[PDB]
């Protein structure tokens, strides 16, 4: 019923700065009394959401000053006055004036800091899984920024996409980073009929892609 | 600072019910209205309704009348939801809350599926045969969520990424890197250690250099 329109979808920003969140109801947002239910969460990766701002503007106890919010009627803002560290995670306004109280989008907190490369790794099919007949061939790349990576599998030379499975880490609270690993997964009776395995991820700090790879023997 | 008890996971068949159990506890459940609010992993918080566990008066959200129920026990102080009729869109977490306290619990991630409980496959994963060195663990082929993975019994926490498991065709591949400095491995034994409570698997691999 009741949509709340919440931008940036995502927040890049500096430690130190001064940030903003903005959320934009399609109706009223006054109570029955005077009061006006509109509040702003916090869910940290893992965790459950937080309550950060309640009634537009009142800090929720427990909640560090340099959060505050405000507006009226129809646009309300949560405002950071120096981000810190701490600070990562999903920003939530909800409204509680209508059934059914309704989440905005939400807004990914993204911290920016200097540019890293990929730290690349790969790692042939361990004995046990041969025996069972299977082939597994994982590559991580670690640490890294900014989060926009593509990975790509090498097969004597040529290219290969049936058979990846891609997963990737959060942002890393203590240095701002990004992970992803690669497996490529073939059957023993595949794997034994080629030589050469490479894995190659192309990242904004090269243009060069970093790239390593393994002979079977 | 977590006054609310929830199971962790609970895996469900399409078509069954499952009810979900949230355990108030330190403060008086008869005070306050208990909500249930549902995400599904990409987030997206959708609230469910409330109940009022003095009186068992209910909201429910018109999305969900057809597929929820509130109830309480205000003897045992438990608040319950029953998700019935279960399809794939149900899987997803859920959280009970005291939004006028802002009490939460952890969540419930339920999982709708066909699929019988799968024990993992572990595999050591031994660089290829220069200052630092990284080693992984490969699990593979379980069901359902979670496995829990520590590398020498957490005592490496930094330096590990454990990888959010990836899921297909009703198993989950599971991945973790540890990078220690080289004079540490093979010096110093690393072993990854996997467990996986809903089929009792619960194992070590150490990580042998390859040759
Ligand atoms: C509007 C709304 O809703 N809101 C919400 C609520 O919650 P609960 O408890 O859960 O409840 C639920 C209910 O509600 C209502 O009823 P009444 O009787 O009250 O009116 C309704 N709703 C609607 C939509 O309608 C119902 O439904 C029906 C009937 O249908 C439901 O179910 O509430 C809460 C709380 O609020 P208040 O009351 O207002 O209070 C608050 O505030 C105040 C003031 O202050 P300042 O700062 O602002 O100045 C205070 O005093 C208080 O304190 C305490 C602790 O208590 C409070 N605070 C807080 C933080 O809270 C809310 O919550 C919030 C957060 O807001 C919600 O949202």
């Amino acid at each position: 019923d009741v949509v709340m329109t919440q931008t940036p979808l995502s927040l890049p920003v500096s430690l130190g700065d001064q940030a903003s969140i903005s959320c934009r109801s399609s109706q009223s947002l006054i109570y029955s009394n005077g009061n006006t239910y509109l509040h702003w969460y916090l869910q940290k990766p893992g965790q459950s959401p937080k309550l950060l701002i309640y009634k537009v503007s009142n800090r929720f106890s427990g909640v560090p000053d340099r959060f505050s919010g405000s507006g009226s009627g129809t646009d309300f803002t949560l405002k950071i006055s120096r981000v810190e560290a701490e600070d990562l995670g999903v920003y939530f306004c909800s409204q509680n004036t209508h059934i059914p109280y309704t989440f905005g989008g939400g807004t990914k907190l993204e911290i920016k800091r200097a540019d890293a490369a990929p730290t690349v790794s790969i790692f042939p099919p361990s004995s046990e899984q041969l025996t069972s007949g299977g082939a597994s061939v994982v590559c991580f790349l670690n640490n890294f920024y900014p989060k926009d990576i593509n990975v790509k599998w090498k097969i004597d030379g040529s290219e290969r996409q049936n058979g990846v499975l891609n997963s990737w880490t959060d942002q890393d609270s203590k240095d701002s980073t990004y992970s992803m690993s690669s497996t490529l997964t073939l059957t023993k009776d595949e794997y034994e009929r080629h030589n050469s395995y490479t894995c190659e991820a192309t990242h904004k700090t090269s243009t060069s892609p970093i790239v390593k790879s393994f002979n079977r023997n | 600072q977590v006054q609310l008890q929830q199971p962790g996971s609970e895996l469900v068949r399409p078509g069954a019910s499952v009810k979900l159990s949230c355990k108030a506890s330190g403060y008086t459940f008869t005070n306050y209205w208990m909500h249930w609010v549902k995400q599904r992993p990409g987030q997206g918080l959708e609230w469910i309704g409330n109940i009022y566990p003095g009186s068992g008066t209910t909201n429910y959200n018109e999305k969900f009348k057809r597929k929820a129920t509130l109830t309480v026990d205000t003897s045992s102080n438990t608040a319950y939801m029953e998700l019935s009729s279960l399809t794939s869109e149900d899987s997803a977490v859920y959280f009970c809350t005291v939004v006028r306290m802002d009490y939460w619990g952890q969540g419930t991630s339920v999982t709708v599926s066909s699929a019988k409980t799968t024990a993992p496959s572990v595999y050591p994963l031994a660089p290829v045969c220069g200052s630092s060195v990284t080693l992984g663990c490969l699990v593979k082929g379980y069901f359902p969520e979670p496995v829990t993975l520590t590398w020498n019994s957490g005592s490496l926490s930094s330096g590990v990424h454990t990888f959010p498991a990836v899921l297909q065709s009703d198993l989950y591949t599971l991945s973790s890197s540890v990078t220690v400095t080289s004079s540490t491995w093979p010096s110093q034994s690393i072993t990854c250690n996997v467990a996986h409570p809903a089929s009792s698997t619960k194992v070590d691999k150490k990580i042998e250099p390859r040759g």
